[PDB]
């Protein structure tokens, strides 16, 4: 019971969902190999009655070599030799084509694997997909596969972690067209959506991990440590265990305002760590300080509309309250007016398990944040005008064409995106 | 107390990393020279020729 | 002029080229012996091996006519001590130094390794790091005398100190190889195992390394001379030869990025699930495991 | 997954020699066709290039090609030359003449059937087939002329493969042939239409980089065809290894061409460091940018400042941090904006693969689908008005079942192709 | 705060290859480039002047530039030659011929290119440049004609950074080539315009201090070169060392340069004594007083007696307390105010460094902002009028694409310098 099924699209819904899956193990006791050297597994380790931990996970990706490389490194025993699908073409940074073409031709295997997982487990609380909706299998497979979801199985709660194109970097050129065309099922098909692009954590890692030369691993890593921590509630015991639907419902208000923003307390390096008297009250306020933004997306620019706190470790709700009372004092953040509570906070007790061969520095408490900010709308406000001057002169848009999709199709993601932005301009506005 | 006992050996981990990475670095440094040999017998071959 | 340590390596030189110590040395001598690729201006590249031999010739030719085709130790000494003046104006910080390095580089004069006679890129007794640890040697031997190998067939996972001084030469770098006439031989198509390397220090008892010698190494062109060290592991497994230990190293060309993702995991398994149980007895005060 | 080689010409003949020998060297594979790679990563995409045969042994998808015999009998004394099998060695009994009509008409047309033959062969045996990889040379007959008919036929068997082309673009300083401008411009003409990715290389270049950049004495052919080999392995890194961020043959297209017509592509390797600069230069990605980017480091007699970057890829290889590769390639673009195009944004994807070249850190291969590669198109199109305002030197080609005004065709082609690329430099 | 090092002509690239053997020297790095220090403050420092490889190779950021490959030759045959990076030596086929005008216009022109190119690899590589600094003779062609379209040409590229020129400036005593005054005129007034501080040698208070102060007996151009060398080290001591008064290019430009155009300043180095008379001297921070503003001490020939001292910059190395250094000074301006003008108190700017070189207990470098730099001028403007009031040796430059006008133009720049710099030497309050 308790179980959530992951997801994994595109090259990078692979390594996030491999990063994820080892800190999991590590968290849980579990070797590479499958066996352990307390029902608190269930929830991502499908029990075996040989002893065996089989990962509620589906690796699923148009392209064979992040899949190979999964099924030769150090988790062959423990990853299914299914729920690991390969595809034989990739998409190549082409939504159309993999949304179209190359698609279907493997969703209905993918929505098979889903039904087997869905069927092995017994009270699946959500699914959560990883992807980045940069990438052209990404995007299309993982638009296509939670229109699929979206179709059968209902009113399940669906959360997924896109990787969205950065202010400035991004490793593809038609990446604002992939980006703009997977908004559309990131906002119908998608019950929640996680902001978690590349440039933030670069920042954190470089700013508080002391790492001058940080890669997707670090990035990965990160990504891990607060999808650990959203699902530790229902992992672990706390003195307030919080649900899917229970966040859910505590942060999405509207049924459009779902996209969110995360940010994780204490990002430290093992140096750093010790001189510093890591504080409830600390910890929120780097949580709620720009820096400690796992997005490029300041607050302050906006007004908060729902929070979310994941706290773990020796946390005391009396500690909480008072941290969360200081921050609303704070004037450097405003909420918005229609909300005054604002606030959800989970406890936990299990305190966060640094992987080895990572940089987090082991913390006695720790703390995420989720949060449906009006400043998000810089981020969709920034890709459209990335998006138009490309459109304006139709450019690389015979390459979408060209694989099955109408040119209308982009106006209509477009229109599509600027009624969100227009809506999350409208959420905010005074009474 | 009992996470900065940990953090301890997360640091020792971290030092073996750093000269595992300084190994790393000297055997690309070894390569280069190894490059700049080869480049030397070629010229030493075809003045012999 | 040269001192005291010049003049030991002259001499030294002198004595083991002319083997009959009649101090008469014949100039196609002087040639075979003359390691030109030593030469500064050679390792430079601006010169060549054959137009050292050449130098050499306008160096000797009157002396040699002199003394019938053949060279006395003062004119060799001679030779040195202008050698020795030319190093003057050349551009290292220690000229004396470099001196003794031209003299026994030039004159194959040294540390130099019995069986085949390739001088050590690195110090013998020193463990390899780098390129000496990770890229493959070449197994070479002497046949009558004419240096003969196979490449890389042999693992760097072995410190040469550990070997007889009369079986260390059999394993070069082609660093070391560089400027030596060696014949090759072609490998012969085998699936990837390794033979050992063995030795006989007493009656009954055998010492050497594992899994050095690839098997695309063929045996019947191996001469008879290293058949005898070259085995198979269940030969010496049987035979219960002592084992020097040796160090894997991972060849990090080849290290994906996401192999750095899993490493310590089992130990820290280990520890949590230590912790785990002390938590579940409850001996555990403080950190708890909660389930 | 797989990519089939064919290689027309004996410029061709020789680049794809020495390709075969680098990628041989990078997948520990000996003249005789074994195996001795001291890695597991070296044989999980063999497949990409090498076929395995029934014993084990991995023989080249690859197709030589060339009217001469001649050259094959050099190919034979090559060192790796042993590695290709025997049916795939299409030769003809009579010269090229350094004719392109020859070449596309004549004999061409007469061996192109087994061409063909072999090619539908191959490409059966691959799994699933990624594309065609020819190589050949614009300024000679039997490389310019069946190269370009081979890249027609095979479009028209098979349209979604991608027909990557490297095309040896000749020059007025390296000037060896007199009809170099009406055998470049019969052949650019079909690669427009027939070409996903026709990236060219230019000798004159090529003598630039081993005279000031590797700053050999006395370069012959082989370190030119090392050169070339050496970033043609580059494009397929990714395929044939793992990477962190990688891509392929029309990843790098989708990103690298805006517009169909646009897709001549000009290229660029490093590090490449001189003998006396071998140990004074730090290994490092600002390094390796410090090399691409630089003009007088591409491979072709174009200068990247005299026009403006419309598309460019950074295949990078060897283990590196992702930071730095994207911070370095947005920040040459917020420094250099006045060289690329306002309105597409980031002009540079960047790609990582894990396993680096055999002796390097870390390298990178560059593609770029830079405007300023119109020069050579002006060069080519005004030394035929030259030439054939009055009528010189065609007969030969007439005489081979060339009309006249086909030519006219391709030379309204390069006109129009030459007009996309200044009307977006401008 | 990294330093670029650029270096111009046969006068250029000598005093530079000293320079950076006195550098190596000081920071411990061998010939063949590795790192030998005993001490772990050289390498805390090491970037200001030496860029890492990969194998631990530090390499000098220096530019080394002459029309002529004779002496890149010898530079690359000297003792520590090997330093500098391959790429970084750029010449030409033809020599400048003792030229300006072929130095700026005809061959320094076509070959600036690769120059401006090396100089922002090194420079942009850097982490934060703190600015670059040139070494040159203003008489030769390819040191002075080249160099300032370095000057020129960098000030266009980093408006901001620090920049600091070393001009071996030509005198009539020790004048071994005839169109001195035609290239130190041409050169001046190039100078002025767009360099934070040019900062003066002169060949015969060179010569001056090795045969009387140094006892020299027959003193070669390194025996020259050590001096100016040595104050090239003195002046980013500061910056490569700690100390208890830290200072920097910009602290020494803010309080050197009142106005504008008067950044040329007077050199001096001390301790600086005879090995016979070595072991004959109390060394301490009187006696580097004494020294520091002695006359016959300066490495520029004109008498800070028949001037007035605007600013002075003594940048002092050794470990030693603070009072005695500042009180030196204070008692210096407090009895010969005659000597240092008035509306400046205390024109004395004093750092400490504590680090002195090696082989020495303490030592100091002088930088003087002087009211007597504008007498060599002057004695180069003469020579300038009676050659030019005939026309001779013009042909030569307005062959090559100069003419009269610009002549008269760097005349009447320089003509307008030293008559600012008089001005404030006959102020009154
Ligand atoms: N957080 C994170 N993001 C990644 C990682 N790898 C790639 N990305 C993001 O993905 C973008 C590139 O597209 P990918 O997601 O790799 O491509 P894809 O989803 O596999 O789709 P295709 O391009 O068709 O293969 C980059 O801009 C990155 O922002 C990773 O390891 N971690
Ligand atoms: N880079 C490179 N260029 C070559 C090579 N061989 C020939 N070329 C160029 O190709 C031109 C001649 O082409 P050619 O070999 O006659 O082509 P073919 O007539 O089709 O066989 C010459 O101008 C050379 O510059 C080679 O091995 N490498
Ligand atoms: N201090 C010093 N001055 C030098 C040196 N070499 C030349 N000079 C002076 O430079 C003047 C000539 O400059 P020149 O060499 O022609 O400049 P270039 O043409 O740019 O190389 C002479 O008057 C010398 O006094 C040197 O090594 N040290
Ligand atoms: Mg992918």
């Amino acid at each position: 019971m308790r179980e959530a099924i992951c997801i994994h699209i595109g090259q990078a819904g692979c390594q996030v969902g491999n990063a994820c899956w080892e800190l999991f193990c590590l968290e849980h006791g579990i070797q590479p190999d499958g066996s352990m050297p307390d029902d608190a597994f269930n929830t991502f380790f499908s029990e075996t009655g040989a002893g065996k931990h089989v990962p509620r996970c589906l690796f699923l990706d148009l392209e064979p070599t992040v899949v190979d490389e999964v099924r030769t490194g150090t988790y062959r025993q423990l990853f299914n030799p299914e729920q690991l699908v390969s595809g034989k073409e990739d998409a190549a940074n082409n939504y159309a084509r993999g949304h179209y073409t190359i698609g279907k031709e493997i969703v209905d295997l993918a929505l098979d694997r889903i039904r087997k997982l869905a069927d092995n487990c017994t009270g699946l609380q959500g699914f959560m997909v990883f992807h980045a909706v940069g990438g052209g299998t990404g995007s299309g497979l993982g638009a296509l596969l939670l229109e699929r979801l979206s179709v059968d199985y209902g009113k399940k709660s669906k959360l997924g972690y896109t990787v969205y194109p950065s202010p400035q970097v991004s490793t593809a050129v038609v990446e604002p067209y992939n980006c703009v065309l997977s908004t559309h099922s990131l906002l119908e098909h998608t019950d929640v959506a996680t902001m978690l692009d590349n440039e933030a954590i670069y920042d954190l890692t470089r700013r508080s991990l002391d790492i001058e030369r940080p890669s997707y691993t670090n990035v990965n890593r990160l990504i891990g440590q607060v999808v650990s921590s959203l699902t530790a509630s229902l992992r672990f015991d706390g003195a307030l265990n919080v649900d899917l639907t229970e966040f859910q419902t505590n942060l999405v208000p509207y049924p459009r305002i779902h996209f969110v923003l995360t940010s994780y307390a204490p990002v430290v390096s093992a140096e750093k760590a010790y001189h510093e008297q890591l504080s409830v009250a600390d910890i929120t306020n780097s949580v709620f300080e720009p820096a400690g933004m796992l997005t490029k997306c300041d607050p302050r620019h906006g007004k908060y509309m729902s929070c979310c706190l994941m706290y773990r470790g020796d946390v005391v709700p009396k500690d909480v309250n008072a941290a969360i009372a200081t921050i609303k004092t704070k004037r450097t953040i405003q909420f918005v007016d229609w909300c005054p509570t604002g606030f959800k906070c989970g406890i936990n007790y299990q305190p966060p398990t640094v992987v080895p061969g990572g940089d987090l520095a082991k913390v006695q408490r720790a703390v995420c944040m989720i949060a449906n900010s009006t400043a998000i709308a810089e981020v969709f406000a920034r890709i459209d005008h990335k998006f138009d001057l490309m459109y304006s002169k139709r450019a690389f848009v015979h390459w979408y064409v060209g694989e099955g999709m109408e040119e209308g199709e982009f106006s209509e993601a477009r229109e599509d995106l600027a009624a969100l932005e227009k809506d999350y301009e409208e959420v905010g506005a005074e009474s | 107390m009992q996470v900065a006992d940990a953090r301890y050996e997360q640091m020792d981990a971290a030092a073996e990393r750093r000269r595992q990475e300084a190994a790393e670095d000297l055997l690309y440094a070894q390569q280069n020279a190894e490059a700049q040999r080869v480049a030397t017998e070629r010229v030493q071959r075809d003045l012999e020729e | 002029m040269l001192n005291d340590s010049e003049h030991h390596l002259v001499d030294v030189a002198f004595q083991s080229m002319d083997t009959n110590n009649t101090g008469m040395v014949s100039l196609s001598e002087v040639k075979k012996r003359f390691f030109a690729h030593a030469h500064p201006r050679v390792k430079e590249g601006s010169m060549a091996p054959s137009a050292a031999r050449d130098t050499l010739d306008y160096h000797f030719g009157l002396c040699a006519a002199d003394h019938e085709g053949s060279i006395t130790f003062d004119e060799f000494l001679k030779y040195h001590e202008k050698l020795a003046d030319e190093a003057y104006d050349e551009h290292v910080g220690d000229v004396a130094a470099f001196t003794e390095k031209t003299i026994m580089e030039l004159w194959r004069l040294g540390d130099v390794l019995l069986p085949t006679g390739v001088r050590p890129a690195f110090p013998v007794t020193q463990k390899p790091a780098g390129l000496y640890a990770v890229a493959l040697m070449t197994l070479v031997w002497v046949e009558r005398f004419v240096l003969r190998g196979i490449k890389d067939v042999v693992r760097p996972i072995f410190a040469r100190g550990d070997l007889p001084e009369e079986l260390q030469g059999y394993f070069a770098y082609p660093e070391e190889l560089a400027g030596m006439a060696i014949d090759y031989v072609a490998p012969r198509l085998s699936i990837q195992r390794w033979y050992d390397f063995t030795w006989e220090y007493s009656e009954g008892k055998y010492c050497g390394v594992e899994g050095i010698i690839s098997t695309r190494v063929d045996l019947e062109s191996l001469p008879a001379g290293l058949r005898q060290f070259v085995c198979e592991h269940v030969t010496a497994v049987a035979r219960g030869t002592t084992w020097m230990p040796t160090t894997l190293t991972t060849n990090p060309m080849y290290k994906k990025t996401s192999s750095a993702y899993g490493c310590g995991v089992n130990e820290e398994c280990r520890k949590i699930h230590h912790w785990k149980v002390k938590t579940f007895e409850g001996k555990q005060y403080g950190n708890q495991y909660h389930g | 997954r797989e990519i089939v080689s064919c290689q027309a010409g004996q410029c061709g003949n020789q680049i794809g020699s020495k390709f075969w020998e680098v990628i041989s060297d990078e997948h520990g594979v000996d003249p005789t066709g074994t195996y001795q790679g001291d890695s597991d990563l070296q044989l999980e995409r063999i497949n990409v290039y090498f076929d395995e045969s029934s014993g084990g042994r991995y023989v080249p998808r690859a197709v030589l090609m060339d009217l001469e015999p001649g050259t094959m009998d050099s190919v034979r004394a090559g060192p790796y030359g042993q590695l290709f099998r025997p049916d795939n060695f299409i030769f003809g009994q009579s010269g090229a003449g350094n004719n392109w009509a020859k070449g596309h008409y004549t004999e061409g047309a007469e061996l192109i059937d087994s061409v063909l033959d072999v090619c539908r062969k191959e490409a059966e045996s691959c799994d699933c087939l990624q594309g065609f990889q020819l190589s050949h040379s614009l300024g000679g007959g039997t490389g310019s002329g069946m190269g370009t008919l081979l890249i027609s036929k095979l479009r028209e068997e098979y349209p979604d493969r991608i027909m990557m082309t490297f095309s040896v673009i000749p020059s007025p300083r390296v000037s060896d042939t007199v009809v170099e401008p009406y055998n470049t411009t019969l052949s650019v003409h079909q690669l427009v239409e027939n070409s996903d990715e026709s990236m060219c290389i230019d000798n004159e270049a090529l003598y630039d980089i081993c005279f000031r950049t590797l700053k050999l004495t006395t370069p012959t052919f082989g370190d030119l065809n090392h050169l070339v080999a050496a970033v043609m392995s580059g494009v397929t890194c990714c395929l044939r290894f793992p990477g962190q961020l990688n891509s392929d043959l029309r990843k790098l297209a989708v990103n690298l061409v805006p517009f169909p017509r646009l897709h001549f592509f000009m290229m660029g390797f490093a590090p490449l460091t001189s003998r006396g600069s071998q140990q004074y230069r730090g290994l490092s990605v600002a390094e390796l940018t410090q090399q691409m980017f630089d003009a007088k480091n591409m491979m072709q007699a174009a200068d990247p400042r005299h026009g403006r970057y419309l598309t460019a890829s950074a295949l990078f290889r060897g283990r590196m941090s992702t930071k730095e590769v994207d911070e370095q390639m947005l920040n040459v673009q917020n420094k250099n904006s006045s060289y690329f195009i306002e309105w597409i944004p980031n002009n540079i994807k960047s790609s990582i693969c894990d396993i680096p070249p055999k002796g390097l850190k870390m390298s990178v291969t560059f593609i770029g689908n830079n405007t300023c590669i119109q020069e050579m198109f002006r060069r080519v199109g005004e030394q035929f008005t030259g030439m054939f305002r009055r009528k010189a030197f065609l007969h030969w080609y007439t005489g081979e079942g060339m009309d006249e005004m086909e030519f006219t065709e391709a030379e309204s082609n390069m006109n129009d192709l030459v007009s996309e690329y200044q009307q977006y430099q401008d």
